[PDB]
C-alpha cells in the first residue's frame, strides 16, 4: 500500500507493475479522506472465494461473461484491491423483497 | 449508488406528475441501462454499439455504416433475437414460442 | 467453408474416400470402423436379414439352393413392400452370378482366417468380391494391387482360399 | 428508443432475466419473481406506533 | 425456344381458355370451370396513377443541373466536372438539334404535338449522305 | 352486400311464424314468447294488460 | 457433447403449467382434431375442435409432452399429465 | 435456497404480522376449520401470483414507462427535456444542484 | 396453385453470416457477361438484347426463361450477373477502413508496423472483442512513418534483433474527395527533406499491398480470411442485380418508364467502355485521371448518394438519383417498412360507435364487412353438412362462403362456378367461408401504446356499416366517438385463433399490468345513473322493478 | 461396391397417423421409403438392418402443421458405384455408338471413343457387338467394364466406362 | 392496412408469436427459394421439372434446402450482395 | 386486349355515356384504343382483337349516380378532350359526423322514429340528442345561450 501527497511522476510509476506476484497499489489522502463505504447509497460488498464462484457457475448455468460487469477503476473495486476475473457478491436494501441478492465481475 | 442514485432521479421526474409506475419496470430499465460496469445512454451509439445481433442493431437507423462493420469483420449472428426471427419469418422463441410441443408414444400407447 | 475441394479417387493403395472412410464414431460414442464386405458375405447376410424379418413378421402376426431362393425372397419382398425393386432383382441375380462361393462355411472359414491375419479391410474385401484363383492376373487386372501386395503372399493367400471356395 | 432497447429482455425458465445472449439483467426477477398484476397497497402492521402500543 | 406461356385451363381446354380477370383479388379464373389459375396478380394502373425516350433515342437522357444539400461552390464544380462526355455520342447532336427545335417550334409558339412530330422526323433520317450536311437549317426546316 | 332496408321492419315472418312459444326451465310455469315485427307499441299494451289481471305472478 | 439434457428427476422447474403452453398445446389440439385426428375421450355432440380440446385436457388425456430450454441449452422435459392446470 | 428464504421477506413478514396469535384470537376469532381455509387459499393465492415464466417482461416495462410520458407537461430543469436528458447522458448540467447535509 | 412441390428437405435458418465476395466468388456465382450498355429493344421490339434484360437472367412477365430455370415469374429469384471493371476501384463503405489500415500497415514490406516487442501494444494484441484491438493497433501506429529492419533493443538487455523487412519510409495521408493522396517527409535527404511526395494513391498499388498482408495480420487487423479479406475490399468485379431488383416500371400508359438503378448500370458500363478504348487506344495520360475518376465516381454514386456534399449527381429529371442507401434508409426504405412492419392481408376499418347491448367480449360488425372478409375451414366429419349447406348457400347472402380449397393446391372459386349444387365436398378439403358469428378476431387503435389495444373479440354480425363496441371498453382504447377509426385483423389458422383468444381477449385483461389497478370501469351515462338509483331517497314499483329483473339476463326467476 | 453403416434419416407423420399403434407404422414406411432407393452421398439404397431395437424414442410436433417430425437411426445396406476399377457386368440395352452394361443397378455406358479402336466392331448385329474375340454381347454378356466415373448428381445415378485394357471386356 | 412497428411490438408483449408469424407470412409475401448448402447463397437453380438442384460456384448436386422467407427479406439479400455483402446457413456450427 | 368486365352497353357509337342515364359501380364511362402502330397493330404478337390495348376509364368502384352534363371540346393544342359529371344524392346514415358552431363534432349513433323518440306536451318531437356530458368537460356555455 502506498499512499502519496501529491502527484506521481511516471517514471517513479513505471515500475509500479513489475515483480509479479507482488502489487503495488496507489491512494491519494483526498482520495482516502472519507471512507467511501460508509455512504448510505453504497450497498455491502463482499468478496467471493474462486470455488464458490465456481458453484455459482455451475449453479445458474452462465459461463462467465453474461454476469454483469465492474470496472477496474471503480471506487468501490479500488477499496477492495481486487483484480480481474474475481466476482462481488451485493447485498442490497430492496424494496419489494428488502434483501436481494446480485454479483458482478471484474473485468 | 450510481444506479440507485439513476433510479431515484428517475423516479423523481416520472412521479413529478402522473404518478405511477409500478417499481419492477423502472428497476429493469435501470439495470439493463447499467449492466455493463458503466452508463450506457440509448442512442445511436450507446446501447447500439454492444456484441449485439447485427440485424437488430440496423434495426436503428445507422442501417448501412453498421451492415457494412458486419460484413467487413465478417462476424456471425446468432438469431436468438426477436427482430432477427421475424425479418426471417420464423416464429420466435417467445411467449408460446418459448419451448417445444412433443409427441409421446408412450402416454399414446397408455391411453389406448 | 473454403469450398473444400478436396479430389479423391478410391483405389486399393489405401487411396480411400472421406464420405466413406475408415474411422467413424458410432451415435453412441464408441468408434466406427468402416465396414468393407464381400459378395459371397453379401449374399449370406441378405439372406440372414431376410430370414430373420420373416420371423419378425411371424410374430407379429403372431401376436444354398439359388433357382429357389432367388424366386422365394423375391415373392417374399412383394408380399410386403413393392414390386419397383427391379435393379434390387439385378443385384441378388449378380451376388448369385458371381459371388465366390456358394455356401455360408467356406466363407465363415475364410472370414475366420482374415480375422487372424489381420489384412486391410477394403483391400480383402475387393479380393473377396472378385472371383479369380490367379495372383499374378489378378495383379495384371489391378496395377493397384500390382503395386501393394507382393505376387507370392497373393498366391500363398489365393490357393489356400481357392481349394475352400466353390470354383466355378 | 426506448421500446428498441428493451426488446428481447426475457424471463426465463431459471427466472433469470435475461436478454438474447443470455446476459443476466435481474437474477431473480423484479427481486421477487412476483407478477405485474397480483399486488396491491396493503399495509405493514408493524412499523408504526408506539413501542408500548406495538407490545400492546 | 421462345419461352412463352398461354393459359389453360387444365380440366377444360375446349378452347384458347373464355378466361376473366378479378383484379380486385388478383386472380384469374377458368370461367366456364370456376377454377383459379394464377395468383397475385400485379398491378396494371396505380402504376400509371403513380406519376421522351423514344424521340430521345436508345441512350438515355440527363437533365443535371443544382441540388440543395451542396455548397455553391461544389454545384459549380459539379458543373465544371459533369461535361466529361459531350463528344463520345451523337446524341449530344441529336439533343443539339433536338434543343435548336425547341427553340424555334416554341419561337413559332407550335403545339407540343407538333414538336414531338419535329423530332421523330429528324430522328427517322437523322444521319445519311443523302442528308449531307446542308447547314443543319434545311433539315430543320 | 345484405344490409337490410326497411322492408323487414314490419312484413310478418317470410318463411316463418309469427311467434314461438319457448318454454322456461328455471321456475315453474313459465314460457318466453317471440313476437316480430312488432315492438313497445304492442309489447307495453299486452304486458300492463296481462299484469293488471290478477291470476298472473310475473309479465315483463 | 454430454446428451445435453436431464434426468427426470431433479427437475427443477415449477409444476404449474402456465399459460403460454396453455394456449399452445390447446391449438395444436385443436389442430389435429380439425384434421380427423383421432380423438381421445367420448363426446356430446359437441363439434367445435377448440372446445373438444379443452374437455379433452379437462379430463388430462392430452398424448404431448413439452420440452422447457435453459438458457445453456439443457433441457427438462415434461407429461402434461403430471402438470397441474390451476393457472 | 439462501436466495428462495431472500426472496419472500418481505411477504413473509407481513404475513406474520397479521397472523400474530395474540391478533387473530382477539380481534378475528378464527375456528380451527376457517384458519385451515385461509391457510390455504393464501398458499393457492401465492403460488398463483408468481410471474409466468416465457414472456416479455423487457417489451411490457418500456411501454410501461413510455405511455405516461406522453401525457406529461412540457428554477430548474423537468418534465420531458429534463428526462431526455437523464435517459440520454449526455453529461450537461442544466442544473448541477447538490444537497447538502 | 400447388407452388410446384420440390423434394428439397425443408428446414429452417438458424445462422447467418456476413462477409464480402471475391471476384472469383462473384464471378464463379455470375451467370452473365453483361457488355452492351443499351438494353431493350434490340431491332427495336422485344427479346432483347444480349446485354442487359435477361440473355440469362430473372425475366420480365410470361416468359419462362430465368436462364432456362423455367420457374415463370414468381418461383424465379433472379439469377445473378457481372461486369468486369478496367481498374480496381474503391468503396464507399471502406473509405476511411482503407485510410486506417494504410495508416496501420507499411507499404512496400506489408507489414505491421509494431511487432510484439514493444509491451504496450503486446498487451493491445491480447485484448479483443474484435475492434478495439484493432482500433487501439491503429492509434499506436499512427506515427514512426519510416519502416524498420531492427528497433528492439530492450526486449533483450540491449541486443537489437532484427524483424524488420524494409526500411522505407511511410507517407502521411490525406483523404480526399475520393482518392488517396501521400505525403513521405522522409526526413533523409543531406539535409531536412522537406519535399512530401504529394502522390495519389493508386488503386492497383493499394490492391497489391493489400495482397501481400498475412494470414495473423488479418486476426490482429480483425478480418476473417475465409470470409473477409482486404483485397476483396477493393471493388474489380462487379455483380449486378436481376431486374427483380430493379423492375422496369411499365409505365402504364404506353410505355416502360424504365427505372432508376438500370439506369444507373447503363451510365457505368458506358463509362467502362470509355476508359477501356481510351486505355487501348492512344492514351495521352491526360484524359486518364479523370476518366477513372468518373468511373469511381460512378461506382461510389451508384452505391451512395449520401456521401459528403462536394458531388449530388442528379439524373433526368431534377429529382437525384436514389442509391441503395437511400433505398435502405430509415422511414420506410426496406427496413422499416418492409420487414420490421408491413402491409397486411384480412384487415377491415370503418368508424366506431357506442353500444350498451354488446358485452365486452363482442364486437359489432357489418354485413358487408363479412361478407368480404373470410376464415377458412378444413372439412371433417362434424362439419360436414353445415359446410354443405354454407356452400350451397353460395358467396351473396351472408353465411355463405366464397372459395373452395381441395386436397391439391387448388382454389374452385364459388363465384362462376356453375356445378355449385354438384360439389359434394369430400374430407380433408379447405372451405373458406364468411365469418360467422362469435369467431374471435383482433382489434386495433392507431396509434397502440401499451399493452392493450391489441385485444380480442367474438363478432357479432350486425347491420348498418360501422364497427359497435361496448362502451366500457373505450378508455382502453383512448377512442372517442368523434370521428375515429379502428382496425380489424381475422386470424386464419387454428393455433393462432385459439392463442388469441386465450391471450388477447378482453376478459382477461382487466388489470393492468402496468399500474395494479383495473383499466377497465364502468362510465359516464351509466355512472351518473348508478349514482342516481343508489340513493336512499328513492323508490322502484312493481311494474319497473320486473321489467329490470327481466333486464338481467341470468337473472334465477326469484322475485 | 456394397457398404454397411449406421445412418440417420428424418420423417413427417401426419397427424391422421396418431392411432395407438405406430410404432411398427413407422417401422413400415422406414421400409418402403429406404428400401429401392437412390440417392447421391450413399447411391442405391439396397436394404435395411437392425430390423428390432430401432431408434426413434421421441418426436416434435411441428410448429404450423399438426405434422409430427421424428428423427430415425438406423443400419442398412447400400451400394456406392466407385470409380477406375473392374466389374463384370451385363448388358441389356445398346446403342449405336457403344453398348449400355447393367452392372447391377445403373445403367452404365461406354462411348464407341471409349471402346478401343482395334475392337473389330461391327453395326450389323442385333445387339449392335462390339466384339473382337469373345465379349459378343448377349443377354448374359458378362462384360469386363472398368467404371471411368459414377456422376453423381441429385438422386439418379449415371456412370461411364471403357474397355481399353487388357481383360478389360474380356472375362 | 398497415402493421407497423408499434403493433407488432405490442404484439411480442402479448406473446402470440404464432399469430405473429402468421400475420408476417400469411397476409404478405410468404416466398419460397433454395440455398446452397455449402454457400450459403440463394444461386440454386432448380429445374423442378427434373428435381435438378445444381449449385454452380459450389458445384454440388446434393446440399440443398428450400426455406420460407419474406419476399421483402429475399429482396434485402440481393441488393446487399449488390452491394457486395450474406451466408445463411442451416443449422448451428457454434453450440 | 385484357379489357374490363365493364358491360359497355351504357356507351354509344362516338365512345361516351349519355347525360341522364343511372350508373352502377363498374360501368365504364369512357372508351379509349392504342393508337400504335408501330407495334404490328392489327397484323402481329395478337388476334384480332384489332387494335385495342383498351385504356377504358370505369367509374370509381362504389358509387353508383346518374351521368349529368357531359361536355367535349379540344384541350389548349387542339385534341380531343372529354369531361364528363356524375350526380349523387347522399341521404344521412349512422356514421355521418356533425357538428355546432362550438367544437362539438359528432356522429350519429343509431335513428328512431317518432313514436320512441321522447316527446313534450305540445308534441314537439325532437330532431336529435346529445349527451350531457359534453357540457362541463368542454365548458361550452354560448352553446347553451345559442340554444
Ligand atoms: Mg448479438
Ligand atoms: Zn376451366
Ligand atoms: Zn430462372
Ligand atoms: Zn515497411
Ligand atoms: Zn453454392
Amino acid at each position: 500500500i502506498f499512499v502519496y501527497q501529491n502527484n506521481i511522476t511516471p517514471s517513479a510509476m513505471k515500475l509500479v507493475p513489475s515483480i509479479p506476484p507482488a502489487t503495488i497499489e496507489t491512494f491519494n489522502e483526498a482520495a482516502l479522506v472519507v471512507n467511501i463505504t460508509h455512504h448510505e447509497l453504497v450497498p455491502k460488498h463482499i468478496r467471493l472465494s474462486s470455488d464458490e464462484k465456481r458453484e455459482l457457475l455451475k449453479r445458474y448455468r452462465l459461463k462467465e461473461s453474461q454476469l454483469p460487469r465492474i470496472q477496474r477503476a471503480d471506487p468501490v473495486a479500488l477499496y477492495l484491491g481486487l483484480k480481474r476475473g474475481e466476482v462481488v457478491k451485493i447485498i442490497r436494501k430492496s424494496e419489494t423483497s428488502g434483501r436481494y441478492a446480485s454479483y458482478r465481475i471484474c473485468m | 449508488a450510481g444506479r440507485a442514485a439513476l433510479y431515484k432521479e428517475v423516479y423523481n421526474v416520472i412521479a413529478s406528475d402522473g404518478s405511477y409506475v409500478n417499481y419492477r419496470h423502472m428497476a429493469l430499465l435501470v439495470d439493463v441501462m447499467t449492466t455493463q460496469g458503466g452508463l450506457t445512454s440509448v442512442t445511436r451509439h450507446g446501447f447500439n454499439r454492444s456484441n449485439t445481433g447485427a440485424l437488430m442493431r440496423c434495426s436503428f437507423e445507422e442501417t448501412v455504416e453498421i451492415l457494412f462493420e458486419a460484413g467487413a469483420s465478417a462476424e456471425l449472428d446468432d438469431c436468438r433475437g426477436v427482430s432477427e426471427n421475424v425479418i426471417l419469418g420464423q416464429m420466435a422463441p417467445i411467449g408460446t414460442g418459448a419451448f417445444d410441443v412433443m409427441i409421446d408414444e408412450e402416454s399414446l400407447v397408455k391411453y389406448m | 467453408r473454403l469450398k473444400k475441394v478436396e479430389e479423391e479417387e478410391n483405389a486399393a493403395t489405401l487411396q480411400l474416400g472421406q464420405e466413406f472412410q475408415l474411422k467413424q464414431i458410432n451415435h453412441q460414442g464408441e468408434e466406427e470402423e468402416l465396414i468393407a464386405l464381400n459378395l459371397s458375405e453379401a449374399r449370406l447376410v441378405i439372406k440372414e436379414a431376410l430370414v430373420e424379418r420373416r420371423r419378425a413378421f411371424k410374430r407379429s402376426q403372431k401376436k444354398e439352393t439359388r433357382e429357389k431362393e432367388l424366386e422365394s425372397i423375391d415373392v417374399l419382398l412383394e408380399q410386403t413392400t413393392g414390386g419397383n425393386n427391379k435393379d434390387l432383382k439385378n443385384t441378388m441375380q449378380y451376388l448369385t452370378n458371381f459371388s465366390r462361393f456358394r455356401d455360408q462355411e467356406t466363407v465363415g472359414a475364410v472370414i475366420q482366417l482374415l480375422k487372424s491375419t489381420g489384412l486391410h479391410p477394403f483391400e480383402v474385401a475387393q479380393l473377396g468380391s472378385l472371383a479369380c484363383d490367379t495372383a499374378d492376373e489378378a495383379k495384371t487386372l489391378i496395377p493397384s494391387l500390382n503395386n501393394k501386395i507382393s505376387d507370392d503372399e497373393l498366391e500363398r493367400i489365393l490357393k489356400e482360399l481357392s481349394n475352400l471356395e466353390t470354383l466355378y | 428508443r426506448l421500446v428498441k432497447a428493451l426488446e428481447d429482455i426475457m424471463v426465463h425458465y431459471d427466472n433469470t432475466t435475461r436478454n438474447s445472449l443470455g446476459n443476466v439483467i435481474q437474477f431473480i426477477y423484479g427481486e421477487d419473481g412476483m407478477d405485474a398484476a397480483h399486488i396491491e397497497k396493503q399495509s405493514l402492521d408493524t412499523i408504526g406506533g408506539s413501542d408500548a402500543a406495538f407490545e400492546k | 425456344p421462345n419461352l412463352n406461356i398461354v393459359l389453360t385451363c387444365p380440366e377444360c381446354k375446349v378452347y384458347p381458355p373464355k378466361i376473366v380477370e378479378r383484379f380486385s383479388e388478383g386472380d384469374v379464373v377458368c370461367a366456364l370451370c370456376g377454377l383459379v389459375l394464377s395468383d397475385k396478380l400485379v398491378d396494371t394502373r396505380s402504376e400509371w396513377r403513380t406519376f421522351n425516350p423514344l424521340l430521345d433515342g436508345n441512350n438515355l437522357s440527363t437533365r443535371i443541373g443544382k441540388g440543395e444539400t451542396t455548397d455553391m461552390r461544389f454545384t459549380k464544380e459539379l458543373n465544371k466536372a459533369q461535361g466529361k462526355n459531350v463528344m463520345d455520342k451523337k446524341d449530344n447532336e441529336v439533343q443539339a438539334a433536338f434543343a435548336k427545335i425547341t427553340m424555334l417550334c416554341d419561337a413559332a409558339e407550335l403545339p407540343k404535338i407538333v414538336k414531338d412530330c419535329a423530332k421523330e422526323a429528324y430522328k427517322l433520317c437523322h444521319d445519311e449522305k443523302t442528308l449531307k450536311g446542308k447547314s443543319m437549317e434545311s433539315i430543320m426546316a | 352486400m345484405n344490409a337490410p332496408d326497411r322492408f323487414e321492419l314490419f312484413l310478418l315472418g317470410e318463411g316463418e311464424s309469427k311467434l314461438k312459444i319457448d318454454p322456461d326451465t328455471k321456475a315453474p310455469n313459465a314460457v318466453v314468447i317471440t313476437f316480430e315485427k312488432e315492438d313497445h307499441t304492442l309489447g307495453n299494451l299486452i304486458r300492463a294488460e296481462l299484469l293488471n289481471d290478477r291470476k298472473v305472478l310475473f309479465a315483463a | 457433447l454430454k446428451e445435453k439434457a436431464i434426468p427426470k428427476d431433479q427437475r427443477a422447474t415449477t409444476p404449474y403449467m402456465t399459460k403460454y403452453e396453455r394456449a399452445r398445446i390447446l391449438g395444436t389440439r385443436a389442430l389435429q382434431i380439425s384434421m380427423n385426428a383421432p380423438v381421445f375421450v367420448d363426446l356430446e355432440g359437441e363439434t367445435d375442435p377448440l372446445r373438444i380440446a379443452m374437455k379433452e385436457l379437462a379430463e388430462k388425456k392430452i398424448p404431448l409432452v413439452i420440452r422447457r430450454y435453459l438458457p445453456d441449452g439443457s433441457f427438462e422435459d415434461w407429461s402434461v399429465e403430471e402438470l397441474i392446470v390451476d393457472l | 435456497q439462501n436466495a428462495q428464504r431472500d426472496a419472500v421477506t418481505l411477504f413473509c413478514c407481513l404475513l406474520r404480522s397479521r397472523l400474530a396469535t395474540r391478533r387473530v384470537l382477539q380481534e378475528y376469532r378464527l375456528t380451527k376449520q376457517a384458519f385451515d381455509w385461509v391457510l390455504s387459499n393464501i398458499e393457492a393465492q401465492f403460488l398463483r401470483s408468481v410471474v409466468h415464466p416465457g414472456e416479455m417482461v423487457g417489451v411490457l416495462a418500456a411501454q410501461s414507462i413510455g405511455e405516461p410520458a406522453t401525457q406529461m407537461t412540457l428554477k430548474v430543469t423537468s418534465g420531458v427535456p429534463r428526462l431526455k436528458e437523464i435517459l440520454n447522458v449526455a453529461k450537461n448540467m442544466k442544473t448541477p444542484s447538490l444537497t447538502v447535509y | 396453385v400447388g407452388q410446384q412441390y420440390s423434394s428439397a428437405p425443408l428446414r429452417t435458418v438458424k445462422e447467418v453470416q456476413f462477409g464480402l465476395f471475391s471476384p472469383e466468388e462473384v464471378r464463379a456465382i455470375s451467370v452473365a457477361k453483361i457488355r452492351f450498355p443499351e438494353t431493350m429493344d434490340e431491332t427495336q421490339t422485344r427479346a432483347k438484347i444480349g446485354g442487359l434484360n435477361d440473355p440469362r437472367l430473372g425475366s420480365i412477365d410470361r416468359n419462362l426463361k430465368c436462364q432456362t430455370c423455367q420457374e415463370g415469374m414468381n418461383e424465379c429469384p433472379g439469377h445473378f450477373g457481372h461486369i468486369d471493371l478496367a481498374k480496381p476501384v474503391f468503396h464507399v463503405g471502406f473509405i476511411a477502413k482503407i485510410k486506417k489500415v494504410c495508416e496501420c500497415v507499411c507499404m512496400h514490406c506489408g507489414k505491421l508496423l509494431l511487432d510484439e516487442h514493444n509491451e504496450l501494444m503486446r498487451q493491445a494484441l491480447a485484448i479483443k472483442d474484435s475492434k478495439k484491438r484493432f482500433a487501439a493497433i491503429w492509434t499506436l501506429c499512427k506515427t514512426k512513418m519510416v519502416c524498420e529492419t531492427d528497433v528492439p533493443s530492450e526486449d533483450d538487455p540491449t541486443q537489437l534483433v532484427s524483424r524488420g523487412g524494409c526500411g522505407n519510409t511511410q507517407p502521411t495521408i490525406r483523404k480526399d474527395g475520393l482518392k488517396l493522396v501521400g505525403s513521405w517527409k522522409k526526413d533523409r535527404a543531406t539535409g531536412d527533406a522537406d519535399e512530401p511526395e504529394l502522390r495519389v494513391l493508386s488503386t492497383e498499388e493499394i490492391l497489391n499491398i493489400f495482397k501481400h498482408i498475412s494470414v495473423k495480420d488479418f486476426t490482429s487487423l480483425g478480418f476473417n480470411e475465409v470470409f473477409s479479406r482486404p483485397e476483396w475490399m477493393i471493388l474489380t468485379c462487379l455483380p449486378v442485380p436481376p431486374p427483380p431488383v430493379r423492375p422496369s416500371i411499365s409505365f402504364n400508359e404506353s410505355q416502360r418508364g424504365e427505372d432508376d438503378l438500370t439506369f444507373k448500370l447503363a451510365d457505368i458500363l458506358k463509362a467502362n467502355i470509355s476508359l477501356e478504348t481510351l486505355e487501348h487506344n492512344g492514351a495521352p495520360h491526360h484524359a486518364i485521371e479523370e476518366a477513372e475518376s468518373l468511373l469511381q465516381f460512378h461506382v461510389a454514386t451508384y452505391m451512395d448518394n449520401d456521401i459528403a456534399g462536394q458531388p449530388q449527381a442528379l439524373q433526368k429529371s431534377g429529382r437525384p438519383v436514389k442509391s441503395i442507401r437511400a433505398r435502405l434508409k430509415g422511414k420506410e426504405g426496406r427496413i422499416r417498412g418492409n420487414l420490421m412492419g408491413k402491409r397486411v392481408d384480412f384487415s377491415a376499418r370503418t368508424v366506431i360507435s357506442g353500444d350498451p347491448n354488446l358485452e365486452l367480449d363482442q364486437v359489432g360488425v357489418p354485413k358487408s364487412i363479412a361478407k368480404t372478409l373470410t376464415y377458412p375451414e378444413v372439412v371433417t366429419p362434424y362439419n360436414i353438412d353445415r359446410l354443405t349447406q354454407l356452400v350451397r348457400n353460395g358467396p351473396n347472402e351472408h353465411p355463405g362462403a366464397k372459395y373452395v380449397i381441395r386436397d391439391s393446391g387448388d382454389r374452385i372459386d364459388l363465384r362462376y362456378s356453375k356445378r355449385a349444387g354438384d360439389i359434394q365436398l369430400q374430407y380433408g378439403w379447405k372451405v373458406e367461408r364468411h365469418i360467422m358469428d362469435n369467431d374471435p378476431v383482433l382489434f386495433n387503435r392507431q396509434p397502440s401504446l401499451h399493452k392493450m389495444s391489441m385485444m380480442a373479440h367474438r363478432v357479432k354480425v350486425i347491420p348498418y356499416s360501422t364497427f359497435r363496441l361496448n362502451l366500457s371498453v373505450t378508455s382502453p382504447y383512448n377512442a372517442d366517438f368523434d370521428g375515429d377509426e379502428m382496425n380489424l385483423h381475422v386470424p386464419q389458422s387454428e393455433e393462432t385463433r385459439a392463442e388469441l383468444s386465450q391471450l388477447c381477449a378482453v376478459p382477461l385483461q382487466i388489470v393492468s399490468p402496468q399500474s395494479n389497478k383495473p383499466c377497465m370501469g364502468i362510465v359516464q351515462d351509466t355512472l351518473c345513473g348508478i349514482r342516481k338509483l343508489t340513493l336512499r331517497d328513492t323508490f322502484i314499483e312493481l311494474d319497473q322493478v320486473l321489467n329490470m329483473l327481466y333486464w338481467v339476463p341470468d337473472w334465477d326467476g326469484v322475485i | 461396391m456394397f457398404f454397411i453403416k449406421d445412418l440417420s434419416l428424418n420423417i413427417t407423420l401426419h397427424p391422421s397417423f396418431f392411432g395407438p399403434r405406430m410404432k411398427q407404422y413407422l417401422k413400415t414406411k422406414l421400409l418402403e421409403e429406404v428400401e429401392g432407393s437412390c440417392t447421391g452421398k450413399f447411391g442405391y439404397i439396397l436394404c435395411v438392418l437392425d430390423y428390432d431395437n430401432i431408434d426413434i424414442q421421441r418426436g416434435r410436433i411441428l410448429p404450423t402443421d399438426g405434422s409430427a417430425e421424428f428423427n430415425v437411426k438406423y443400419r442398412a445396406v447400400v451400394f456406392k458405384p466407385f470409380k477406375g476399377e473392374v466389374v463384370d457386368g451385363t448388358v441389356v440395352s445398346c446403342s449405336q455408338h457403344g453398348f449400355e452394361v447393367q452392372v447391377g443397378p445403373m445403367k452404365v455406358f461406354v462411348t464407341k471413343h471409349l471402346m478401343p479402336q482395334d475392337l473389330t466392331f461391327n453395326a450389323g448385329s442385333n445387339p449392335p457387338s462390339y466384339q473382337s474375340s469373345e465379349d459378343v454381347i448377349t443377354i448374359k454378356s458378362r462384360i469386363r467394364v472398368k467404371i471411368e466415373g459414377c456422376i453423381s448428381q441429385v438422386s439418379s445415378i449415371h456412370a461411364i466406362g471403357s474397355i481399353k485394357e487388357d481383360y478389360l471386356g474380356a472375362i | 392496412l398497415r402493421f407497423g412497428e408499434m403493433e407488432r411490438d405490442c404484439m411480442i408483449a402479448h406473446g402470440a408469436a404464432s399469430f405473429l408469424k402468421e400475420r408476417l407470412m400469411e397476409a404478405s409475401d410468404a416466398f419460397r427459394v433454395h440455398i446452397c448448402g455449402i454457400c450459403g447463397l440463394m444461386t440454386v437453380i432448380a429445374k423442378l421439372n427434373h428435381n435438378q438442384f445444381e449449385c454452380k460456384g459450389c458445384d454440388n448436386k446434393i446440399d440443398i434446402y428450400q426455406i420460407h422467407i419474406p419476399y421483402a427479406a429475399k429482396l434485402l439479400f440481393q441488393e446487399l450482395m449488390a452491394m457486395n455483402i450474406p451466408r445463411l446457413y442451416t443449422d448451428r456450427s457454434r453450440d | 386486349l385484357r379489357m374490363k368486365h365493364g358491360t359497355y352497353d351504357k356507351l354509344d357509337d362516338d365512345g361516351l355515356i349519355a347525360p341522364g342515364v343511372r350508373v352502377s359501380g363498374e360501368d365504364v364511362i369512357i372508351g379509349k384504343t392504342t393508337p400504335i402502330s408501330p407495334d404490328e397493330e392489327e397484323l402481329g404478337q395478337r388476334t384480332a382483337y384489332h387494335s385495342k390495348r383498351d385504356a377504358s376509364t370505369p367509374l370509381r368502384s362504389t358509387e353508383n349516380g346518374i351521368v349529368d352534363q357531359v361536355l367535349v371540346t379540344t384541350n389548349q393544342d387542339g385534341l380531343k378532350f372529354v369531361k364528363v359529371r356524375v350526380r349523387t344524392t347522399k341521404i344521412p346514415q349512422i356514421g355521418d359526423k356533425f357538428a355546432s358552431r362550438h367544437g362539438q363534432k359528432g356522429t350519429i349513433g343509431i335513428t328512431y322514429r317518432r313514436e320512441d323518440m321522447p316527446f313534450t306536451a305540445e308534441g314537439i318531437v325532437p330532431d336529435l340528442i346529445i349527451n350531457p356530458h359534453a357540457i362541463p368537460s368542454r365548458m361550452t356555455v354560448a352553446h347553451l345561450i345559442e340554444c
